[PDB]
């Protein structure tokens, strides 16, 4: 069987993700905010998901701080986040995905654009001369729908994968999920959160479920 | 399967000595000429081919297969390492017993483990033809394209493979991506002569702080120096430390 | 892709050559202020009106359509209104839009209502201020 | 005297002892086996016989040419006197006598491949010519029969690997005379230009100062007529074509088949070029 | 006969498939997606779609694990995809092609290009310094027209056979096909399939069809 | 007297043809495309298209359960019958070169592709080169008519194996997605003696 | 096919070496910002010159026809624009493009509008980047 970890992620502040790969004005925009180009849609990219997720939660299994690659993680971040060491290579139980911006008519019904401009600048210390930049943002409040596949492979595992995936997410709450966000961006929670299988059915999916609903 | 150290595959020399003919007819000269002088000239090459190639072959346990030898004909098939780390001990040691005034020339093939012997005798023999067609001593190694001189092998790529050795074995994370993003720079500046240099200029002082500070400058002057030797100096450290 | 000026068009492959002829039009015989005196154009007058089309750049090349929309056009002829205030403001400016010829361009973004001649006329504004500091 | 220029546009194998291997031309008995598969093609086999026996259809063997330079085999002589490489000297470079690279030998490895069970390969010695080169062949007194003849063979293919894929060829006769007065001529010694192979009452005349190769000449035969299987030919041999004789003979057209239900000839009649 | 499994690939995010892995420029896309040269457009192998659906397949079957050669793993694997195997061996009844891109019409309606650059990195955990990265990667939502030959060797196991092969398809919706898939790229959603015949006409064809078409 | 069958061969996909013994450096092209040896130009040899024509009409005839239509198309060497094979095909070179100079691209390419281990997950590449799609190919092939009353059944088979051969591919690893092809602008035409009724083998072949 | 500098025309034969003699003209006698000392630039603003190339260079390497198309050259016309914007800002980086001289590269693209003509160019600013990070690099 596979699971589906189907949720939303809601925003808090700005999460500003990512460069593009498009030309930018001289009085405009700075670093803009990463897009799906077929719809000009703002993107939450897996692959920041996944790093920030497995960064905190590699952090907080290893009681305290983490130093080393990847690839030097205790069993459980490996068997769940994937490996590349030499011949102790354990493929990925977990496949992210592209989130685009899900909430737009919502956004819309508001009457507002879906990203938002956020004039900064910094000021010389010795001269006190400014130096503005804009950096595009997505808006706070948009909600971000996304869906986790997971890889029932070991049935006497999945207990401490979903035990580890809730406390991924709930150190993710207390986290900025990309680019500027010491300054003031990024804080998303996660709600609406539930697994589902995607074909057949797994016999303990209760117990999953509700590890993951509180 | 006694190797454990490279690629998987099978070296054939095929040699043979250059210039042999009017050595043998007419090479003593006419003044202080004898009959016995020349008795013993053949019949010295030999008993060198014959007694030298077994004794040179049985004190190192070189992995090879002698089919038949002699000084028109040479056909040796083992592994690829034995092979070309023999190849320079029969020239140099025929060197030292001709007074190196007999030339040879020579050529090394490589294929797999199961290939077919008469296809393989008959690519090797090709190999050394285009050898000896350079009119001078050479070898090709493995292809037609890549001819050598003895000299040439021995001192450049070999001096070169050495220096290679010893850097990236100290070297903790480096090989062997960077050695094969190297030979597509250098294979592909062939054609493309300036941005593949540009490209490479750009890497070695990238990695400048990873590979070495003397090192990366020695691949940028031998890049441009003596290029075509250090293409295959890398290609033989990759076949010879592939597990 | 066209934009008129006067009997002379400008198009997207263009606008810096414009924009060259223009600014080397306000340099070399620069404005004279009811005066002997001579007087160019201040850098935060231009690239106020730099912001003022910027204002409406960051929602139409974040959008996907190829006709603009009305609030986007409405706030192009507020842009209209606020380059002839700036030009009731001060003489100099109302020569510098005269001469760079602003009001044509901003006119004709809006006689033809399609995205690409708006991102042209940004193009060609941030040519302007491009050649300005450059000089 | 005539030329029958031969332009191959796609690879040829002219095998000799092994498919692995191939040669750069091909023998004269090589194209009458040809002419003669052809003609019991057309049925006309009979009469083309009776042309070949009684010497009004007298061919030489293939030869290398390259743009208006027409090639022999080096000519071996007593000669009591670098070029001890060259293989092939021009046609009417021989007074002169007393660089050179038409195409590249290829070899194309193939395979047969079983449904249930593993493939087998097989690999094929070919040769390619370069684009302003070939082969030509040699006669005098050119007939309607074989000009016909090789405007049906041209669809059928001369070379050894058929029909899978290799010899095919457009020909052209292109007559020449600033090499007929070189046939035209007399001298003392004779040299060869077919695998010719004199009768038996007149071999000591044919030989006595002599300088020739044999050549093994034989196979199998290549009919769907001659006795029900893969029958070998008697293996002919006949004289080299880079011969030299100082006095001519005649050869015969001799039946190296005599146990299928037709008999199988094979070309060996004499084609000299008299030289000083 | 021989059957032709006619549909469309649609893409849910990147699908970065392929590349030379020379060098591209230094500031520049690196490692391309793999395209049809005449038309550089940009290109789906028929040996990635083979090989990931043996895999998913054959991981359906032989239930739960796949710890083998790919040689020898199940008779219905192996006359599905082929097999080499030394005293047993039997053909592939499946035939793939390159897909190529069709939608690129839509495409051009968008003032899209086909292809887009991912821009990502990594942060070196023990120095916190980032390594940036660079892929070319296909839009979401490009369509791929694909035809698979079907070789119909024997009746009694072509509804075995296509019933297999709406499980690999059902199996790749829940995957990814090709590249750096757990970091959010390479999902796809098989859409509109359906069978029909080379020559002649098939009898049975409507088991088939709606075994495959559900 | 004999016919000349003539076509393209126009490329949908790779059709990597063929295996030289060409040494193959380490980071570049193991199995490189058969090519002419003197003009480099890439090449289907007429054995391989034989070959592909003779299995796809082997398989074909005799369904499920080799025949006299097959030996007197493609020869035969079997020790009690032997037949003359009536087919006679040729080496078939690249034609549409300066076609594919005005796309400006090469008329080959290099595809890179792994296989995966799936115990020890470790890849394993490696590079095949092959022809590009969109590649023509024209072919001779040259037909004995030896017998009149059989080359309806003869070029309505050749026709039958084109169709085949349309739907399957044409060399090296076409269940990977390579090798396929299609036949246009077929044509018969002849070269010596007269064959009446032309335009019926015209017809059974261009449909 | 050769694009145009100053009196000496450079083709895909000499870029990798212009641009060498260029950047090593740049060291051994460099800018100075109207103060006592030296200033050259930096890695970040000729990793933004390369970045502006390189937005037109990951779509021109996959066109079609020897000839760019006006969306191409729009962006290119563009990005004269932005390093014209980029040099009156900071005279270093006047200094760096008018020696290193890539106006006069860019123009003469814009004229003879080729496909040939910009990837000369861009293979040009690249061995230009690869140069100055050779000589005297900073990492």
């Amino acid at each position: 069987m596979k699971l589906v970890i189907e949720g939303t992620i809601v925003l808090k502040t700005g999460m500003h993700i990512g460069g593009s790969s498009d030309f930018s004005a001289i009085g405009a925009v700075a670093s803009p905010v990463v897009r799906d180009t077929l719809t000009r849609l703002p993107l939450i990219p897996g692959s920041s998901l996944k790093g920030k997720m497995r960064y905190l939660l590699a952090k907080e299994l290893n009681n305290g701080i983490l130093l080393n690659e990847p690839n030097n993680d205790q069993d459980e971040i490996l068997r769940l986040f994937g490996s590349s060491e030499k011949d102790k290579i354990r493929r990925a139980r977990l496949k992210f995905n592209d989130i685009k911006l899900s909430n737009l008519a919502e956004l819309e019904t508001f009457n507002v654009s879906s990203t938002e401009v956020k004039f900064e600048n910094t000021i010389n210390r010795k001269t006190a001369v400014a130096n503005p930049r804009q950096i595009e943002r997505v808006i706070a409040g948009s909600k971000f729908d996304f869906e986790i596949f997971y890889n029932l492979d070991d049935i006497k595992e999945v207990e401490k994968d979903f035990e580890n995936i809730k406390q991924g997410f709930d150190l993710l709450e207390f986290d900025y999920l990309g680019g500027h966000g010491t300054r003031g961006s990024g804080r998303i929670a996660f709600e609406n959160l539930s697994v589902i299988t995607a074909v057949g059915n797994f016999e303990k999916i209760n117990t999953l479920n509700e590890i993951l609903g509180a | 399967e006694e190797v454990e150290v490279g690629i998987n595959r099978l070296g054939v020399l095929r040699a043979d000595v250059d210039n042999l003919g009017q050595a043998f007819i007419n090479g003593i000269p006419d003044d202080y000429l004898s009959i016995s002088r020349t008795a013993t000239f053949s019949r010295a090459m030999s008993r060198f081919f014959k007694n030298y190639l077994n004794q040179l072959l049985a004190e190192k346990s070189y992995k090879i297969n002698v089919i038949y030898a002699g000084g028109d004909d040479l056909f040796m098939i083992g592994a690829w390492q034995d092979i070309l780390d023999f190849s320079i001990v029969l020239k140099q040691k025929f060197a030292d017993f001709t007074q190196n005034k007999l030339s040879i020339s020579a050529g090394i093939g490589m294929f797999r483990e199961k290939y077919p012997v008469a296809r393989m005798a008959s690519l090797t023999g090709d190999l050394e033809d285009a050898a000896k067609d350079y009119t001078k001593n050479a070898v090709t190694l493995f292809d037609a394209t890549n001819v050598f001189s003895w000299d040439t092998l021995e001192n450049d790529i070999f001096v070169k493979l050495d220096a290679i050795t010893k850097n990236f074995e100290k070297l903790d994370e480096t090989g062997k991506a960077f050695i094969y993003r190297l030979i597509d720079l250098l294979r592909g500046v062939n054609e493309n002569q300036q941005i593949n240099i540009a490209r490479l200029a750009y890497t070695l002082s990238r990695m400048e702080e990873k590979i070495g500070k003397t090192f990366a400058q020695e691949l940028y002057n031998w890049a441009n120096a003596d290029r075509k030797t250090l293409i295959m100096a890398l290609e033989i450290y990759i076949l010879k430390t592939r597990e | 892709t066209e934009l008129k000026i006067g009997n002379e068009k400008v198009n997207s492959t263009n606008f810096g050559d414009f924009a060259e002829k223009a600014i080397r039009g306000i340099n070399h015989k620069p404005f004279v202020n009811s005066k002997g005196g001579e007087q160019k154009i201040t850098t935060s007058k231009i690239r106020g009106i730099l912001e003022l089309v910027n204002k409406v750049y960051n929602r139409v090349i974040n959008t996907n359509d190829v006709e603009l929309s009305e609030n986007i056009l409405a706030d192009i002829a507020y842009i209209k209104v606020k380059i002839a205030y700036e030009s009731g403001r001060e003489p100099v400016v109302k020569d510098f839009i005269q001469r760079t010829a602003f009001t044509a361009a901003i006119t004709d973004v809006m006689n033809q209502r399609t995205r690409e001649s708006f991102l042209l006329f940004a193009r060609y504004v941030e040519s302007l201020i491009a050649y300005f500091k450059f000089y | 005297m005539k030329i029958i220029k031969l332009y191959f546009e796609s690879p040829v194998h002219f095998g000799e002892k092994r498919l692995s291997e191939s040669k750069i031309t091909f023998s004269a008995d090589t194209l009458f086996s040809a002419l003669m598969i052809e003609a019991v093609g057309l049925g006309k086999e009979d009469e083309f016989y009776q042309l070949a026996s009684n010497n009004l259809v007298k061919f030489s063997d293939a030869f290398p040419f390259i743009d208006q330079y027409y090639y022999i085999p080096k000519p071996m002589f007593n000669l009591k006197l670098a070029f001890k490489k060259l293989l092939y000297v021009p046609i009417d470079s021989l007074e002169d006598y007393l660089s050179f690279n038409l195409g590249k030998l290829a070899l194309s490895e193939k395979v047969q491949q079983h449904d249930f069970k593993d493939s087998e390969p097989y690999n094929v010695g070919t040769f390619t010519f370069k684009e302003n080169t070939g082969l030509y062949v040699l006669i005098e007194q050119t007939h309607p029969l074989l000009e016909e003849l090789l405007e049906n063979l041209q669809y059928s293919g001369i070379g050894g690997k058929r029909n899978s894929g290799y010899g095919k060829f457009k020909f052209e006769i292109l007559e020449d005379s600033d090499i007929e007065d070189l046939f035209s001529a007399k001298g003392n010694r004779k040299i060869l230009l077919s695998g010719a192979l004199p009768k038996d009452a007149e071999l000591e005349q044919a030989l006595k100062n002599a300088s020739y190769l044999l050549e093994r000449r034989g196979g199998f035969v290549q009919s769907d007529t001659y006795a029900t299987n893969l029958v070998k030919k008697q293996d002919l041999y006949v004289f080299k074509s880079g011969s030299t004789f100082e006095n001519s003979f005649d050869g015969d057209i001799y039946q190296v088949g005599k146990k299928g239900n037709h008999p199988v000839y094979k070309y060996a009649k004499s084609f000299f070029l008299e030289v000083s």
